[PDB]
């Protein structure tokens, strides 16, 4: 009765009905996953066409925030694109102020304690996004995390987040990501894609793919044309019985 | 001025000389300058006498709402951060010199703090314009984990070396033993200068002052 | 029932509910009519006076911005004395700074800029909390010519060759739709706007119960004295 | 004031004089001018003791804070940059020679000079202080590489007396730490224990 | 995130002319732990009930009779967090009186700005009331001094008085049981009867806490002088 | 920045037919002492620009971390548009120009070498904003004694091939060598061409001493 | 209802309604066509007249010498952000002494225009964007919206009637890539008059089009200059 | 420099030199230092150029949004009062400005002297710059409150002629305008040559 | 101690016509006693009517020409026109006057066409004060310059001798024999004389070498 309007009022059952309203939000977004293997993180998001009159790669959901962190969003674009803006100045601040690469885990941190401090307030609107960060390093392996619209950040092995999230994720699960390596990952990121798209409710989509791992010098970039050629080759012979 | 402390086997003995000048006259033949802390904490001070107050009130104020706070007996550390926070914050503009002794839980410390924030954790200390000669005493005669007794007599015997030295030094001789249990505020431990005894009597006598008006209020 | 919504919240049509209701405030102004010529600009409106101890002298719906803009007003007058000394600042500003007199249009577009410059949060001590309730009619002459502008509350100008402003702004932009044509006279522009303001007024149309003033290229802001407004009205 | 640090294959090994003077007074002649920063990061001071003693504390905390969120041992190189930017940011209010020196999981032993100014640079070995002048052709002559932990102690302790011998304004005695990854051993030498070198007479 | 609080009242007028905000914090008072304070003739002495709702608290971990200063005593009876900030804002104007006149504060002066922040509580942007009341005890000139502050800013100056919960009946039991000429031991006898009126269960030791200020300055009792008192009675 | 405390001598610069050339010795002196004999003055901006830094090394130090975040930042947009030479060139005389009207300059002078689109670009900044470009360049000292002889081959000869700019670049630094007291004997040359910024170093001069007996 | 007054209150079905109803605020302009082939970017906007004596409002504004954008909704909100586009090039070729990449501004756009949806008290910008640019990587079409998104077009329509643009511009997206200039002014005109009414017809008073190329920088044609691209346009099909 | 102003019957009288200086060398003889503020108001240039054009170029803006704000022309008081309090903002900034505010107000005619200094005095006689110490010594001399207009223009052509012939600094051409009810008029710029031709000869 | 300004020399003419106006400038950039380069105009083109010589400061010179284009194009936006000579002159005026207290050391001049289409210059000093002036010369050998083009294009001096008016070759050829005879005794002009004439055809470009000690 009037306990669903502000982030700074609290529902008689202990519940911010704000921030789950903000969650409906990232649960109506197509769906994006990103794979941890032994060796990087692939992200494959399903980017839905709405108009033929738009460009390939207009309204990418997928953002290198640092050389060496990519972003796999999901949820309103304009939140997800103020939120890797805020990961870029988190980043390039802890290089300037301490003299290396922010560690993926913190720069996790304090994204997702930037998105908390949203769901506070009634003078502002908690984000309508969530989004996967993903890394590479010698020292640090590979690291994928996710955070959500209330601030909670998690490590994953494999992540889906959007409208079909937990078939998504029932089908990461069929996956023994821990021994597999970024080149045949990218291939079980495409088929995942294209089984969990629905053509009926939605009617076209292209396939966004980057990845960061030692295959590319622990730099976060979009999949070569090849590689992503013989994935969706793949992923769509995977389609076919 | 003159202050000086040392660490001995039980304590703090801090020490200081009571003249303080204006210019190359004496304005203050008893001068306190060994200020108040907390109940085991005391501080000498040269320099600005009106910094060094200000400083040690200040700091004592905070330490008061700290140990009222906490519950705890204040440290001496804490004491020493929050003073040479402060003196750094001023960039040397605040002209306080502190010898600053205590007894905490961790036993007895004893430091000097100077006006632009450094400070020294020393076994003994010495500042001010009599500074060299009391560490000289210190140098010939300090041995560690001296006795109260012993301890009492070497700082006297440097305040008396800065006291007959230094010309803005003089008069009495005030100690502060500080243990774990007591405190002694001997103000003044030593007289070593006295006024000359009057040879003759000035003329002073009633009527010997011309007077133009005069007005009586009587008070309730 | 006023409160329930900020200022500056949309109605589900896309419209600011505050400009619209400004937009509302309009129609009960006085109403004034601008005729752009090739000669000239002719700008007069309704005084409206409600008391014969009122002296009409002191109704100034009609002012110089510059020596050659003047503005007509209609709606809250109050509220265009801000917008007023705002437009004579900025043309003495481009004058300061450029040595030369700002066109019309962009004095248009100045007083127009400050229309939606409301709000409640995220605004400096005594910002404007509503929008103004005016709507303005510039008549000037510049290098381009005499041209009219209108602005509105929604801070939206355009370039007019004649328009009505006020209460009766519909009959009157009718009226004014029929008698306009682009090889007009100033004289018969003075004299179309005279009548179709004295089929609009509610009271009779005296020397003092109107505004007139003109600007020519050559010759500064005008306004009509007594004297000339009787020379005009005696044959209508 | 002289300060020295030299690396070693598996730690550094860092020195100093204890002498703080006023003018020509001794006011500390038993200063510890080797100031822990972390468990293995130490920082050698020269210049303003009260600038480098309130930069020490600031970066202490700051590092402090920035391993506990990070839930990871510092890097020499952060503490090294977190000097420099407070040195840089404030070169015209501070007088702070440092060099930072420890050891590292991921890089081993370090050191790194932050002279007056606020620039960083990492040496093999680095002497800063008044008392460095002195003992520059010393220390280019005497260095070699591989030197052990011992070796490295016994360079430090030679050219600390050898500065201190010339320098009034070092003195005192020698402070010597030596950082390697099981963790961090200090000594004094002082009297006969300090390196003698003979004045040449006739 | 925006750190702009509200800046209009959430204390208002009401038709029949009441401040409806401040009087439902007097009802969150008047559910406190009853607190009692008497002025006996050389000194004061304040006991308030403090009855934890198990053995797993720590009794010794917190403490509701606190030191102002040395001559300065306080109690509540309310919502402890508020009680918490009340007792750092005055411990810090007593800290700022000192610095100022290097005596230390008078105990009616310290009541004065207390009630102060009290009011402006009542009246600032944004915030609700206190919800607490003080029994504030000082020695001052030879002279024991005893107020009540209360959630609207309003402090009075009372021989013995109670707050929170039977606290209509403790001051029945006040008024017929204190005189004057009566010595600190005796009024300690009498707080504790006081308590013991509207205690439910045993009371002992570790369920009270009594704070006690005369010429020597204000202390807590430790729970062995409790104890006695106890035994006393 | 008044007092510069660690500084870099002359930095050189030279165009040439298909990329540029840059020559700096490795040394921070302080003062007249040679301190830091192993610190490189040039650094690599990006596959087309490259920068060398006479004066103050910490502010030289802070200009590297500024422009090394500026070109990692537009990696990180991806859109297909990079910084020019021009343009670092551009945005370093608005940056020292900026320091100097606030009174606190970066004690610098900077070449700023470059190679895009088939063009050569060769830009000079001081710590004043005076900015400039030219086809050869020397800082400090260099524009007195390195200067007029770039200047004088490339009157004969406008148009150089690398090995004949290599060259020219090796005598000038030997000049250097023998001349400038705050010089040293241990460079580095970077040269940026169409296959991008390449560093060498550290380098020798080879140096003549027989008019000692003379 | 409840949900539908502050920008900062998120619906129970996840959807914030100041931004619709600022979308619909949009969606209220009149129509404005924009398109690209190879070398050069096309805004061909309808203008409409308050009255009949009235001039047609502006729709076509210069941002810089490579940029200009067409405007629908609020024009003071169209105002504002065309400043800020402004100050944004001028501020790019202060510094870099370059032209501001077309997408990196339009970035800075959606960064601008997200900030109101966020924050209690303000509101969303009530304008929809066609921006035309031309720069390194060719021609752009941007189309920019209320709701802070931003698209990255082959040609795109916005304003009143826009889904009957919306399909000739699907129709002829295939042929728009090697038309010349004046075949791609064509097509966008025809674009254009598919949003008109019956009895309307594209006409020098009610039609502005603005060009920008590889050699040609920005320009806008309002009421004569138009005549050349009006001149061959074919009769309505019907 | 060489600047003067002197009220009479007939209204005011404002002459001025033209040449501008830098060190030695002269930059300028075509200076005009009689500034028209507005069609009623003149002021005199001596000090900063720069200063005296650009404060009373800002006096003009703040006059024209008087006269519409008050549908009056604003007095000749008022205006050198706007004037000293403009600069008095700036006392020890280093502004150099000396100038004559003449006009024709409601108060007859009204001259002011107005410096950077803060000084501020009405008047019926002025001269500012470096020569102006010979041009009051030819104009005391010949002035009367009594003067026909053109002795009036002579006695003004005459002290700034003679001011020239004396002050390094002043030279040129002499500017010669009269301030009368209706307004001001540019009455001659004459060379000093062609008046050492008719003073001489 | 830090001095923010520098003497980088070069020299700016400008001659007004009746239809015509030249601005004109040496091409060398130097500082103390050496020169950083040789090919360094100090003529630039603000719009298709309007050219400006500045000389100086070099970092003031780049900063406020900078300024300038800035202000043009915000002009060209805000009222849809171009800006006329008078006006830039003005705006300079007061875009100098702006940094009164910390000036821009840099000497300009405004050559152009009024809206009359007559040659037209404007001398500014540092801090903004500006004439029209027929004839100005600026920088190093302004005090070279000046004299000669009194007696040569204002006839000053000289008895008995018309004042016919000042053709465009004519007024070439005067700005190039007067730059080499500034070029033989001013050690700051040097090197190449670049000529930028100004009529109701456009803006043309010419250069003319100087010797390069």
């Amino acid at each position: 009765t009037g306990y669903d309007l502000s982030a700074s009022t609290f529902s008689p059952d202990g519940r911010v009905f704000q921030v789950e309203y903000a969650m409906k939000a990232v649960e109506n977004s197509s769906t994006a996953i990103g794979i941890r293997c032994k060796d990087g993180v692939v992200f494959g998001v399903e980017k839905l066409v709405l108009s033929k009159l738009y460009e390939e790669g207009s309204n990418k959901r997928l953002f290198n925030v640092d050389r060496h962190v990519g972003m796999a969003v999901a949820g309103l674009l304009a939140d997800a694109r103020s939120l890797a803006d805020i990961a870029r100045e988190e980043a390039s601040n802890f290089r300037s102020n301490f003299g290396y690469n922010i560690p993926l885990k913190h720069l996790a941190d304090r994204v997702a304690m930037y998105v908390h401090a949203y769901t506070l307030y009634s003078a502002v609107r908690p984000f309508g996004c969530s989004f996967m960060l993903g890394s590479y390093s010698v020292n640090d392996g590979a690291q994928l995390y996710m955070i959500d619209p209330s601030g909670v950040s998690y490590g994953y092995w494999g992540c889906a987040i959007g409208k079909a999230r937990q078939a998504a994720k029932t089908e990461i699960e069929k996956l023994q990501m821990k021994e597999m390596t970024c080149r045949d990952v990218v291939k079980e990121v495409a088929k995942i894609i294209y089984i969990v798209h629905d053509e009926v409710k939605d009617k076209a989509f292209e396939l966004e793919l980057s990845w960061v791992g030692e295959i590319t010098n622990g730099r976060h970039e979009i999949v070569p044309k090849d590689v992503r050629e013989e994935a969706e080759k793949y992923a769509k012979e995977s389609l076919k019985e | 001025t003159t202050i000086a402390g040392v660490v001995y086997k039980d304590g703090i003995v801090l020490g200081a000389d009571t003249r303080a000048t204006e210019g190359m006259v004496v304005a203050d033949k008893n001068c306190s300058k060994i200020h108040f802390i907390s109940p085991n904490i005391y501080c000498c001070g040269a320099g600005t006498a009106a910094d060094t107050d200000m400083t040690t009130q200040l700091i004592s104020s905070n330490l008061e709402l700290h140990s009222l706070s906490t519950g705890r007996l204040p440290r001496v550390v804490t004491a020493n951060r929050m003073l040479k926070q402060m003196l750094f914050r001023y960039q040397g503009y605040i002209g306080a010199a502190l010898v600053l002794g205590g007894v905490d839980v961790t036993g007895p410390h004893l430091y000097s703090i100077y006006p632009h924030g450094s400070t020294d954790k020393l076994p003994y200390v010495t500042m001010g314009s009599g500074s060299l000669a009391a560490m000289a005493v210190f140098e010939d005669k300090f041995r560690p984990d001296m006795e109260e007794e012993e301890a009492k007599k070497l700082v006297s015997e440097a305040i008396a070396a800065g006291i007959f030295n230094d010309l803005g030094s003089g008069s009495n001789i005030d100690l502060c033993v500080i243990s774990k249990s007591k405190l002694d505020f001997l103000r003044p431990y030593s007289v070593p200068n006295k006024k000359g005894t009057r040879f003759g009597r000035y003329r002073c006598e009633k009527g010997t002052n011309a007077v133009l008006t005069e007005k009586v209020t009587t008070l309730e | 029932s006023e409160y329930d919504r900020g200022v500056n919240t949309f109605s589900p049509e896309g419209r600011l509910f505050q400009v619209e209701y400004a937009i509302e405030a309009i129609k009960l102004g006085s109403t004034a009519i601008g005729i752009q010529t090739s000669e000239g600009v002719c700008l007069a409106v309704e005084k409206r006076i409600t008391s014969p101890l009122m002296e009409p002298s002191s109704i100034e719906k009609i002012v110089e911005i510059d020596a050659h803009i003047g503005c007509a007003m209609s709606g809250l007058i109050a509220d265009a004395k801000t917008l007023i000394d705002k437009a004579r600042v900025e043309t003495q500003n481009h004058w300061f700074t450029y040595n030369e007199t700002m066109t019309v249009e962009s004095v248009t577009q100045a007083v127009s800029n400050l229309a939606l410059q409301f709000g409640e949060e995220d605004a400096d001590p005594g910002a404007m909390s509503r929008p103004f309730g005016v709507a303005l009619l510039f008549g000037g002459v510049d290098e381009k010519g005499p041209q009219l502008f209108h602005m509105d509350p929604s801070g939206t100008f355009v370039q007019c060759d004649a328009r009505a402003i006020g209460s009766a702004s519909e009959g009157a932009q009718s009226s004014l739709q029929e008698v306009y044509h682009k090889s007009m006279t100033l004289k018969e522009a003075i004299k179309s706007s005279l009548i179709i303001l004295k089929q609009v007024m509610e009271e009779k149309l005296n020397a003092t119960n109107i505004e007139l003033a003109t600007v020519q290229p050559g010759q500064n802001f005008h306004m009509f004295t007594k004297e000339e407004l009787e020379e005009v009205i005696k044959d209508i | 004031t002289t300060i020295m640090a030299v690396q070693f294959d598996g730690g550094v090994v860092l020195g100093a004089d204890s002498r703080t003077t006023t003018g020509s007074y001794i006011a500390n002649r038993v200063t510890d001018k080797l100031t822990p920063i972390h468990d293995r990061i130490f920082c050698c001071r020269s210049g303003s003791a009260a600038d480098t003693q309130a930069v020490a504390d600031a970066v202490t905390y700051q590092l402090g804070f920035h391993s506990i969120e990070l839930n990871e041992p510092p890097l020499v190189h952060t503490a090294a940059s977190l000097f420099k930017e407070m040195c840089y940011r404030y070169r015209e209010d501070l007088m702070a020679g440092i060099i930072i020196a420890g050891w590292d999981p991921q890089e081993g032993g370090q050191v790194y000079s932050v002279p007056m100014g606020g620039m960083m640079v990492r040496q093999p070995f680095a002497i800063g202080g008044s008392g460095s002048s002195y003992i520059y052709g010393y220390v280019d002559a005497t260095y070699r590489e591989g030197m052990t932990k011992e070796e490295c102690l016994q360079f430090t302790a030679n050219a600390l007396a050898l500065a201190m011998e010339r320098d009034g304004s070092s003195g005192g005695v020698i402070r010597l730490a030596a950082i390697a990854e099981p963790g961090v051993e200090r000594q004094v030498l002082l009297g006969d224990q300090i390196p003698k070198f003979t004045i040449a007479t006739l | 995130m925006a750190e702009r609080g509200y800046s209009f009242s959430l204390t208002t007028f009401s038709p029949s002319g009441k401040l409806v905000q401040i009087e439902y914090a007097l009802a969150a008072v008047a559910g406190g732990a009853p607190s009692v304070g008497i002025k006996a003739a050389n000194g004061v002495v304040l006991a308030t009930e403090k009855k934890q709702k198990s053995i797993l608290y720590d009794e010794r971990s917190v403490h509701k009779v606190e030191p102002i200063t040395k001559h300065i005593g306080l109690v509540y009876s309310g919502m402890g967090p508020d009680y918490r900030v009340l007792v750092h804002r005055a411990r810090k104007l007593a800290q700022q009186y000192y610095l100022v006149y290097q005596e230390p504060i008078p105990t009616a002066q310290l009541v004065q700005r207390v009630a102060s922040v009290m009011q402006e509580y009542t009246q600032s942007g944004g915030v609700r009331p206190f919800g607490v009341s003080l029994l504030i005890c000082g020695w001052n000139e030879g002279r024991p001094y005893l107020f009540q502050s209360d959630p609207s800013g309003a402090y009075f100056a009372w021989k013995a008085t109670a707050m929170g919960k039977n606290y209509v009946n403790g001051k029945t039991f006040l008024e017929k049981r204190y005189n004057e000429d009566l010595e600190l031991e005796d009024a300690i006898h009498t707080a504790i009867l006081t308590l013991k009126e509207s205690f439910e269960g045993q009371m002992t030791e570790d369920n009270i806490e009594v704070g006690i200020c005369n010429e020597a300055g204000f202390r807590r009792l430790t729970p062995t002088e409790v104890k006695d008192y106890l035994a006393a009675i | 920045t008044q007092n510069p405390m660690v500084t870099g001598t002359s930095v050189l610069g030279l165009k040439f037919e298909g990329g540029v050339v840059i020559a700096a010795d490795m040394l921070g002196s302080y003062g007249s002492l040679a301190r830091f004999r192993n610190i490189s003055r040039i650094m690599r901006v990006n596959n087309s620009t490259m920068l060398g830094a006479s004066g103050d090394y910490a502010d030289f130090q802070y200009l590297k971390q500024v422009l090394g975040q500026m070109v990692i930042d537009e990696e990180l947009l991806g859109d297909g548009h990079s910084y020019s030479p021009k343009a670092i060139h551009s945005w370093l005389t608005r940056a020292m120009y900026s320091r100097r009207s606030k009174m606190n300059p970066l004690w610098n002078t900077m070449v700023i070498g470059g190679y895009a689109d088939g063009e050569s670009f060769l830009g000079y900044v001081d710590m004043l904003g005076v900015a400039y470009e030219a086809p050869s360049l020397a800082t400090g000292y260099g524009a007195y004694l390195a200067q007029p002889l770039l200047r004088e081959v490339l009157e004969k000869q406008p148009v150089l091939s690398q090995t004949e700019a290599r060259e020219l670049v090796e005598r000038c630094m030997r000049v250097l060598y023998y001349r400038d007291a705050r010089s040293y004997n241990r460079f580095q040359i970077a040269t940026v061409t169409e296959k991008g910024v390449e560093i060498e170093g550290p380098l020798s001069a080879e140096t003549n001493w027989d008019i000692a007996h003379m | 209802n409840q949900y539908d007054n502050d920008v900062t209150v998120w619906s129970p079905q996840g959807r914030i309604h100041q931004i619709e109803y600022a979308m619909e605020a949009v969606k209220q302009g009149s129509a404005t066509v924009g398109l690209k082939s190879k070398t050069h970017a096309v805004l061909v906007a309808l203008k409409r007249a308050q009255s009949e004596l009235a001039a047609h409002q502006k729709k076509i504004l210069h941002v810089d010498n490579h940029i200009g954008i067409s405007i629908a909704g609020l024009t003071a909100d169209a105002r504002l952000l065309c400043n800020f586009m402004r100050q944004e090039c001028l501020d790019s070729r202060f510094v870099f002494d370059r032209p501001l990449p077309v997408s990196r501004l339009v970035s800075l756009i959606g960064s601008k225009t997200q900030i109101p949806t966020q924050r209690y008290g303000r509101r969303p910008y009530g304008v929809g964007l066609l921006i035309a640019g031309y720069d390194d990587m060719g021609p752009h079409i941007f189309q920019t919206c209320p709701s802070a998104n931003y698209f990255d077009c082959r040609a795109m329509s916005i304003g009143a009637r826009s889904q009957s643009a919306r399909t000739y511009l699907e129709r002829h997206m295939s042929e728009f890539m090697e038309c010349n200039l004046n075949e791609l002014v064509k097509h966008g005109l025809r674009a254009l008059r598919e949003t008109l009414p019956a009895e309307q017809d594209l006409t020098t008073k009610n039609v502005s089009i603005g060009i920008v190329g590889k050699d040609l920088e920005f320009t806008i044609y309002d009421d004569d200059d138009v005549s050349p691209f009006l001149e061959g346009l074919e009769e309505r099909p019907q | 420099t060489t600047t003067l102003a002197f009220k009479f019957r007939h209204g005011v009288i404002v002459a001025a030199d033209s040449r501008a200086t830098a060190g030695a060398y002269i930059a300028s003889q075509t200076v005009k230092k009689v500034i028209e503020i507005n069609p009623y108001l003149l002021g005199t240039m001596a000090g900063g150029a720069a200063d005296c054009s650009f404060w009373e170029r800002l006096l003009a803006r703040q006059c024209r949004i008087y006269e519409l704000r008050n549908k009056e022309r604003i007095s000749v008081a008022a205006a050198s009062k706007l004037l000293a309090n403009m600069v008095y903002q700036y006392k020890g900034m280093g502004l150099s400005m000396g100038t004559m505010i003449c006009g024709w107000d409601k108060r007859g005619p009204g001259l002011y002297y107005v410096d950077s200094e803060g000084n501020r005095i009405s008047g019926a006689t002025f001269s500012v710059g470096s020569g102006s110490v010979y041009a009051y010594g030819v104009m005391d001399r010949g002035y009367s409150y009594d003067l026909e207009v053109e002795e009036a223009y002579d006695l003004a052509r005459r002290a700034i002629y003679q001011a020239t012939y004396r002050d390094a600094y002043s030279g040129g051409s002499v500017s010669l305008y009269h301030v009368r009810e209706d307004g001001w008029i540019r009455v001659s710029s004459d060379n000093v040559a062609d008046l050492h031709d008719k003073y001489s000869g | 101690r830090f001095s923010p300004y520098a003497f980088n020399g070069g020299t700016v003419l400008a001659i007004a016509g009746e239809d015509f106006s030249i601005v004109a400038s040496d091409t060398r950039l130097s500082e103390g006693f050496s020169i950083h380069t040789r090919d360094s105009p100090k003529c630039y083109k603000l719009t298709d009517k309007t050219v400006i010589g500045c000389s100086g400061f070099h970092g003031d010179c780049l900063t406020l020409t900078k300024i300038i284009e800035a202000r043009l194009k915000m002009y060209k936006h805000s009222n849809n026109k171009a800006m006329t000579t008078g006006a830039i002159a003005a705006m300079l005026s007061t875009i100098l006057y702006s940094r009164r207290f910390f000036p821009y050391y840099v000497y300009n001049i405004i050559g152009g066409l009024d809206e009359e289409g007559k040659g037209a210059v404007y001398s500014f000093d540092p801090v903004g004060s500006y004439q029209r002036d027929s004839f100005k010369a600026g920088g190093s050998a302004s005090a070279m310059l000046q004299p000669l083009l009194d007696n040569q294009v204002g006839f000053k001096n000289m008895q008995n001798v018309e004042h016919v008016p000042l053709s465009l070759d004519r007024a070439m050829r005067l700005v190039k024999d007067v730059f080499i005879s500034a070029a033989e005794r001013d050690v700051y002009t040097g090197d190449a004389l670049k000529v930028c004439i100004v009529t109701k055809e456009g803006i043309r470009g010419e250069t003319v070498p100087l010797r390069k000690d």
